[PDB]
């Protein structure tokens, strides 16, 4: 019913090795080369990737800044307000960035800000111009 | 099996069905009631059982009805009919028995038998057993034909048939009780030895071998499951398919190397696009950090815009620093996936030189127990006789298989050194024309009612004809002769003065330099008590080692033995015998194979007896004058002694039916 397991005999396979006298020796060169071809393209990209691996020498570690583990407050200091209004002009709705810029305002205090103050800080005008951009 | 049923199987008949032959003799029973069939079927089995349980004396009808018990020893013609049918077609009282009823007073009808080979002798005995004038014509100075034993001093070695496929339903089992043969078993263990001189280690021995049995089935799947059976309007040979299977394997070894190194690239090229994304983040980060530094050099107190600049560039540089960490977290997982795929690299080869050279020896063994290059065996039919093989360990005859033809020949009119030269058969009889082999001038004419021809298929194949048929053999029979396979394999007999081989080892191989000489001296037997090693030569090689002197051949043998047992430990042979079966004009080969284009059904034509045209035109259609038996004639047991023997018993049973009449069918 089925070939002895480990033997590959497909209907399609068979007609290709019997289509003529050397259709056997044909098919096993367009494979034999096929390989040498992919084998080449390996050592190429294995090299392209060896040079890219060395440009990343050092990694990003003469470039890190330590952690601002600053405790999340409640009041909107007249300073923190102003950092916010620019945070919107530069960041729009990313509510995460705004809350990392101000540092001591949870993302949700950033909502109340967006609404409580809006009009007084024209958060509409400010936001629409972030979109031009 | 065992019982009444044990006989039925040891006699090659199904204990619970009427056979197509028995239907034709007892067509009252088989058309009638299930009861009577079972009655009959016991009486058959029961009588078979008696003959088998004592095959050294004839089983008279009286003796049988005696040991029958009712309701079966009730109908004393159903017992008669059964017995006579059995006795007629050699299912009982065949071989060598003491005859309780000594031979008939006067002979009836005259039969000339061409060939005292085994089939000949077996029918001659059965015909003379039935009271006919049987005389056998033999071109040789000995009986047996293909059963040749060499004897010099204490040395004994068959150049002929040697093995006895197991006595599980073998008529030879019956014979061996009747003739004192020394049946030793064949201890199947065979160590192989490459052209160096050293054994192939179990390791390979078994993984080659299994790949070889695996390739075979694969062809059988090509044949029966896919119908790979014609290749540009020629039929497909076994050796053909055995390479379109070996190629499809070498091919898939490559398809699989390919789609694995193709897994590597498809991921190594993901690394190429992650390393590029990483280096262009180390560039954005290298530069933000510079910006952020510049924004902190502003010495405070600063206004809010230049304070939002620090706080901003800080989140921007922490955001990019997060990206670049993730994107070398991912560089982590891929960079090891890729020693992963370089550490399960699928197989380098299908087979090595050392590999498909040992496999070449496992092909030279097919070329031995088929006697032909696998490129000529029919794919669909090569093995068609397998379904019928006798259950038992194969055996060897230690006193020489020739003990069995000689035993049969006894009591028979045998004209030795008599080359039959022309068979003439007509509406009213036949005459056979022979010469004396020694002075070929001296001519012999033999007249008879029927000629049984056991001429080896190789002889029948000769162009131009060793034996002329008058009238010619009809096309349906001549074409069945061309289509069928006749093959070759030869034996070299090495007689020494001391065993220098492993004496518990019956046989040991030798692997071949080439593909093209997988046959040449590919296997050795220590089968005999004496120091006699016996060297097979099958395959394509057999046919060409007949063009090489006996010396050159013993040389090639000793060399192959020196390498395997030590340049010094292998003396000279005292006596050497090189067979030449394709040479030998009374055989023109060794036995039949099923050629590509033959089926097993040519083997059945081979037997259809020949009926000549009417003498006086518009006469009654005559009684059939020319008959055939021999190894080539028996579909289900070709190329064997038991098979020839069986064909002899057969034709005798049919000739007797033709000329003595068939009383057992009312």
């Amino acid at each position: 019913r089925k070939p002895p397991k480990g033997m590959f005999l497909s209907q399609e396979d068979v007609e290709a090795v019997s289509a003529n006298a050397t259709a056997a020796t044909t098919v096993l060169r367009q494979l034999d080369m096929e390989l040498v071809s992919v084998k080449r393209q390996i050592q190429n990209i294995k090299q392209t990737n060896s040079a890219l691996k060395e440009k990343l020498d050092g990694g990003i570690e003469p470039y890190r800044l330590p952690e601002v583990i600053q405790k999340c407050n409640a009041r909107w200091t007249t300073e923190e307000q102003l950092l916010a209004v620019q945070a919107i002009r530069k960041y729009g709705r990313d509510f995460q960035a705004i809350s990392d810029v101000i540092g001591n305002k949870s993302v949700v205090q950033v909502k109340n800000f967006f609404v409580n103050y809006r009009r007084r800080f024209n958060i509409d005008e400010v936001l629409q111009e972030w979109e031009a951009e | 099996p065992s019982g009444v049923e044990g006989a039925a199987f040891q006699s090659r008949l199904p204990h619970d069905r009427m056979t197509s032959q028995e239907a034709a003799c007892f067509p009252d029973i088989i058309s009638g009631p299930q009861q009577t069939q079972k009655v009959f079927l016991f009486i058959r089995n029961r009588t078979l059982q008696l003959w088998l349980d004592n095959p050294k004396i004839q089983l008279t009808f009286e003796a049988t009805l005696q040991q029958l018990e009712a309701p079966y020893n009730s109908d004393t013609v159903l017992v008669h009919r059964v017995h006579s049918y059995l006795e007629r077609h050699g299912l009982i009282n065949f071989g060598i028995y003491k005859r309780i009823k000594p031979l008939p007073t006067k002979k009836t009808g005259k039969v000339i038998i061409i060939g005292s080979g085994v089939s000949g002798l077996a029918a001659a005995r059965q015909l003379q057993s039935f009271g006919m004038d049987v005389t056998l014509l033999e071109a040789r100075d000995r009986v047996g034909g293909r059963v040749a034993t060499f004897r010099k001093g204490n040395y004994v070695a068959d150049l002929g048939a040697m093995v006895v496929t197991g006595l599980g339903g073998n008529p030879m089992a019956v014979v061996s009780k009747q003739v004192n043969m020394e049946l030793a078993k064949i201890k199947q263990k065979c160590p192989l030895y490459e052209a160096n001189g050293q054994a192939v280690p179990k390791e390979k021995d078994e993984m080659v071998e299994q790949e070889f049995n695996r390739l075979l089935e694969a062809t059988s799947y090509l044949s029966h499951q896919l119908d790979f059976n014609v290749l540009n309007n020629k039929p497909v040979s076994l050796g053909q398919a055995l390479e379109v299977v070996i190629q499809l394997q070498e091919k898939h070894v490559k398809d699989e190397q390919i789609e694995h190194w193709k897994k590597i690239v498809k991921t190594q090229e993901e690394l190429k696009e992650l390393l590029n994304k990483m280096v262009n983040l180390k560039e954005k980060i290298k530069e933000l950090h510079q910006q952020y530094k510049e924004a902190s050099e502003v010495k405070p107190p600063r206004d809010i815009t230049a304070e939002f600049l620090v706080k901003s560039k800080h989140r921007d540089l922490t955001a990019l620093c997060k990206e670049y960490d993730e994107l070398a977290e991912t560089q982590g997982k891929l960079e090891e996936k890729l020693q992963e795929l370089e550490a399960n690299p699928p197989s380098d080869v299908y087979l090595s030189s050392r590999d498909r050279q040992i496999l070449d020896w496992h092909f030279a063994n097919l070329e031995f127990a088929n006697a032909t290059p696998l490129s000529t065996l029919s794919l669909k039919h090569w093995d068609q006789d397998d379904d019928f093989e006798f259950t038992g360990s194969h055996l060897t005859v230690r006193n020489g298989y020739s003990c069995v033809p000689v035993a049969l020949a006894e009591g028979l009119d045998i004209k030795l050194n008599t080359a039959v030269r022309q068979v003439r058969y007509t509406a009213s009889g036949c005459e056979v024309i022979a010469v004396n082999t020694r002075s070929t001038s001296q001519t012999f004419i033999y007249k008879c009612d029927a000629v049984l021809c056991t001429l080896p298929l190789g002889v029948l194949k000769q162009q131009p004809p060793a034996v002329q048929f008058v009238p010619p053999l009809p096309e349906w029979k001549t074409s069945a002769v061309q289509r069928m396979g006749f093959g070759n394999l030869n034996k070299v007999v090495l007689c020494f003065d001391r065993v220098f081989w492993d004496p518990s080892v019956n046989l040991f191989g030798h692997v071949g330099s080439t593909t093209a000489s997988r046959g040449e001296l590919f296997l050795f037997w220590n089968l005999y008590k004496a120091p006699i090693l016996l060297a097979l030569v099958a395959g394509e090689a057999a046919g060409i080692m007949e063009n090489i002197s006996d010396d050159v051949i013993v040389g090639r043998c000793l060399a192959i033995l020196k390498g395997i047992f030590g340049s010094s430990a292998v003396p000279q042979p005292k006596e050497t015998v090189v067979s030449r079966w394709r040479a030998d004009p009374w055989a023109r080969g060794s036995y039949s194979y099923v050629a590509a284009g033959s089926s097993g059904n040519d083997y059945d034509l081979m037997a259809q007896p020949i009926t000549p045209g009417p003498s006086i035109p518009g006469a009654p259609q005559p009684i059939p004058r020319l008959f055939f038996a021999g190894e080539h004639t028996i579909r289900n047991y070709p190329a064997t002694v038991h098979g020839a023997l069986l064909s002899g018993l057969r034709e005798a049973g049919r000739i007797a039916d033709q000329f003595l009449g068939a009383m057992y069918t009312l």
